[PDB]
Formats: C-alpha cells, structure tokens, sequence
C-alpha cells in the first residue's frame, strides 16, 4: 500500500540482507548436500586415450 | 476501484499525515506488531523476538498509568524548553517521524518522570484508602 | 613454575587421502634432551611452611 | 649413543600408508614416543 508526502534515503550499497542472503544460498546449497553421495573410493589412476574420432 | 480510505486505514498508511490525524489509526499498528531442519531455528528466535519486544512495551505501560488504553495521560506539565513549538502547529503540521527527530534526545528523562509521578500517585492513592 | 621440552621439532605433513592430512614427528635437530619442570625451592618452602600453620 | 640399561623415549617407526591414489601405497616413518606403542608377536 502506497504512502504519501514521503522522503526516505536508501542505499544499495550499504544495504544488508544481501549478506545474509549470500549466507542463506550458500547454506541451502549444502543443504542439498548432506544426502548426496561422496567419491573417495574414485580418485584413482586413469589409464586415459583420445576418443574415437 | 478498491477506494483510497482503505489504505489510508492499511498499515503504516497514515505515516505521512499529520499526527492529528494519525492518531485516528493506532490498532491496526497494534495488531501487525504482534503476530502477523536449522531454518526453525532461526523462525523461532525471530519470533520470541518479536514477543520479547511486545512484552517489553507492555511492561513500559504497565509500570506508567494505563494498560490497554492505548491513549493516555499523566501527571507531569510539558517542558517548554523541550519542544517550544505551538500547540495549533505541532497536530496539524508535523509528521511523527520529524516529531520524533525533534524531541529524540529528550529521552529517559521522561520515562523516569512518568515512573517517578505514577509512583508518588500510587502511595498517594494508598494513603487516601488507607486513611478511609 | 617452569616447564619446557628443550627439543627441537620438526613437524611433517602425510597426505592420507584425497584432500587429507596428517602431522607427524619428523626430524629432531640438536640434542636429544628430556622435559622437565622447576620451581623456586625458598618459595615453595614458605608456602608450604603457611599450609602447615 | 644408546644407553644399555636406561631406555630412550623416542622410535623410529616405518609402515605401508595410502595415497592421494588407491593404487598407489608409499613408505613413510615417522618418530613416536614409548608410551603410545606396544609390541605384537625374532624381528
Ligand atoms: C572408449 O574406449 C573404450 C575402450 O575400451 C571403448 O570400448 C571398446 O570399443 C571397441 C570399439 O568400439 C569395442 O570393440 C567392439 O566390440 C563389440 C562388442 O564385442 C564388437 O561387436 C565389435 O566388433 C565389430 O567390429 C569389428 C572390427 O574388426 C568387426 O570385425 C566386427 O564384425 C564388428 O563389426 C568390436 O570388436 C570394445 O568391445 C569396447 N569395449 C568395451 C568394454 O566397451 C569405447 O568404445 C570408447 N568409447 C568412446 C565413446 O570413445
Ligand atoms: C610397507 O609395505 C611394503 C609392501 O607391502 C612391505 O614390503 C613387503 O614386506 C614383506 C615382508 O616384510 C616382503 O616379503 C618378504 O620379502 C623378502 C624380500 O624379497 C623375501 O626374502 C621374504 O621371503 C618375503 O617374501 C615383501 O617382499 C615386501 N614387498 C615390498 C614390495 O617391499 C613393507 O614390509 C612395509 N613396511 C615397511 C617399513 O616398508
Ligand atoms: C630449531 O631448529 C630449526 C632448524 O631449521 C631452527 O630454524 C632455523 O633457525 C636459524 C636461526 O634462527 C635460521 O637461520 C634458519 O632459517 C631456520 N630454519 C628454518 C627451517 O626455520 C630453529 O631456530 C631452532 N629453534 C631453536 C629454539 O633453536
Ligand atoms: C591422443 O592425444 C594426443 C594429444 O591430445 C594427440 O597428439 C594424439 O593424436 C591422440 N591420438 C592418439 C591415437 O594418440
Ligand atoms: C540532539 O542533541 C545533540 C546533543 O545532545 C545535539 O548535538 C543535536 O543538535 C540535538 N538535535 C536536535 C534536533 O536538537
């Protein structure tokens, strides 16, 4: 709803709550993580070659 | 096609009228103060916050003289060093966010003032059932 | 009180795995010498002199 | 220098370890002091 006769200074750059969204991203981000599956049983050698072409 | 009186009674409408006619809206202030795995965490201190800081402006007007008026008054005179503006001027002239940078520093005194008087009115008023 | 081990210590990094660590003891330079503590003897004579009274 | 009859605190201790790699196994020792090994059961 609108609000009349009204003067109020904002900033973008001193603003938060882009802070913690970049925290809160991040956070979910490895949030999806904890259920998913680790390759430490992968990092081996790998006998590698040109594809076929 | 929805009428403006409505948002001029919606919340935070009336921030830039006069405070005379501001004061024909508090409730609606009042009522959106209140209420309306890891996250809930955060939810819930957001919350007790929130009630926290109700119950401390509930206990403010506790301590002073009125509880659920909303509207009150007291027994100490207006400093004219504090605000020295005219009374026709400051209701229908200033907005309360101008009012409040004006009288902001003038703070804690009056709070203790309004404890103090209360609290004379409180042992005066002892005394006189006391005495029937 | 003082207390000290007067060796000398290199530490050494062993990677166990993928982005692992481990420190161990590597090398000792100087001499090979034993840790040990000391207090003053007059002090702790008073003091324990005050404990019995 | 080794004294026969006192003991010193400190073992060389040499082993197998893994690697970045799986296939890969390496040599490494380090220095341990007597009061965190025991021996198993000559060599
Ligand atoms: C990535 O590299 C791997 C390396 O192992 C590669 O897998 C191998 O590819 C070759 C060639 O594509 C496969 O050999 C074929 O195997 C099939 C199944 O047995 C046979 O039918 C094929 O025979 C045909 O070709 C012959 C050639 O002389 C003809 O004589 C015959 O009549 C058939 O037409 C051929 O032998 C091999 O089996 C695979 N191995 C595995 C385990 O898959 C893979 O193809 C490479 N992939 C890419 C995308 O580069
Ligand atoms: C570190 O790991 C390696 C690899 O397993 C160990 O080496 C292996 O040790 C065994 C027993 O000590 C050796 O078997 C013996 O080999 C000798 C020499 O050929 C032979 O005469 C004996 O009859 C017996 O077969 C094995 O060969 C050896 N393998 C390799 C590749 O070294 C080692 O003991 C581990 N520890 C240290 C401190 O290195
Ligand atoms: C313990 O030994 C190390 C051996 O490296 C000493 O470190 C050296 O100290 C000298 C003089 O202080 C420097 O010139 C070297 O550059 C140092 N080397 C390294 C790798 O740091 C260390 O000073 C010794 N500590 C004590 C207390 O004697
Ligand atoms: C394999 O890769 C190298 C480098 O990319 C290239 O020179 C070569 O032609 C490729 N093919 C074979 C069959 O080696
Ligand atoms: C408020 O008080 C401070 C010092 O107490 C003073 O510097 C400032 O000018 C005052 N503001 C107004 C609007 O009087």
């Amino acid at each position: 709803i609108h609000l009349e006769n009204v003067t109020e200074e904002f900033n973008m750059w001193k603003n938060n709550m882009v802070e913690q969204m970049h925290t809160d991203i991040i956070s979910l981000w490895d949030q999806s993580l904890k259920p998913c599956v680790k390759l430490t049983p992968l990092c081996v050698t790998l006998q590698c070659t040109n594809v076929t072409n | 096609a929805v009428g403006i009186g409505a948002v001029f009674l919606g919340f935070l409408g009336a921030a830039g009228s006069t405070m005379g006619a501001a004061s024909m809206t508090l409730t609606v202030q009042a009522r959106n103060l209140l209420s309306g795995t890891v996250w809930g965490i955060k939810q819930l201190q957001a919350r007790v916050l929130a009630v926290e800081r109700y119950l401390r402006d509930q206990q403010l007007l506790g301590i002073w003289g009125c509880s659920g008026k909303l509207i009150c008054c007291t027994n100490v005179p207006w400093n004219s060093s504090w605000s020295n503006r005219n009374l026709s001027e400051i209701w229908d002239n200033m907005t309360w966010l101008q009012w409040d940078k004006e009288i902001s520093n003038y703070t804690q005194i009056i709070y203790g003032l309004l404890e103090e008087s209360q609290n004379q009115q409180e042992k005066n008023e002892q005394d006189l059932l006391a005495l029937d | 009180i003082n207390c000290t081990r007067p060796n000398n210590n290199t530490r050494k990094s062993i990677r166990i795995g993928p982005g692992q660590a481990f420190y161990a003891t590597g090398d000792i330079i100087g001499d090979i010498r034993q840790a040990h503590c000391n207090v003053s003897k007059a002090t702790w004579n008073e003091t324990l002199g005050k404990v019995v009274k | 220098n080794i004294t026969d009859d006192m003991r010193g605190e400190l073992k060389n201790c040499s082993f197998n370890m893994t690697t970045e790699l799986r296939d890969k196994k390496q040599k490494v020792y380090s220095l341990f002091y007597r009061l965190d090994v025991v021996q198993i059961n000559s060599n």
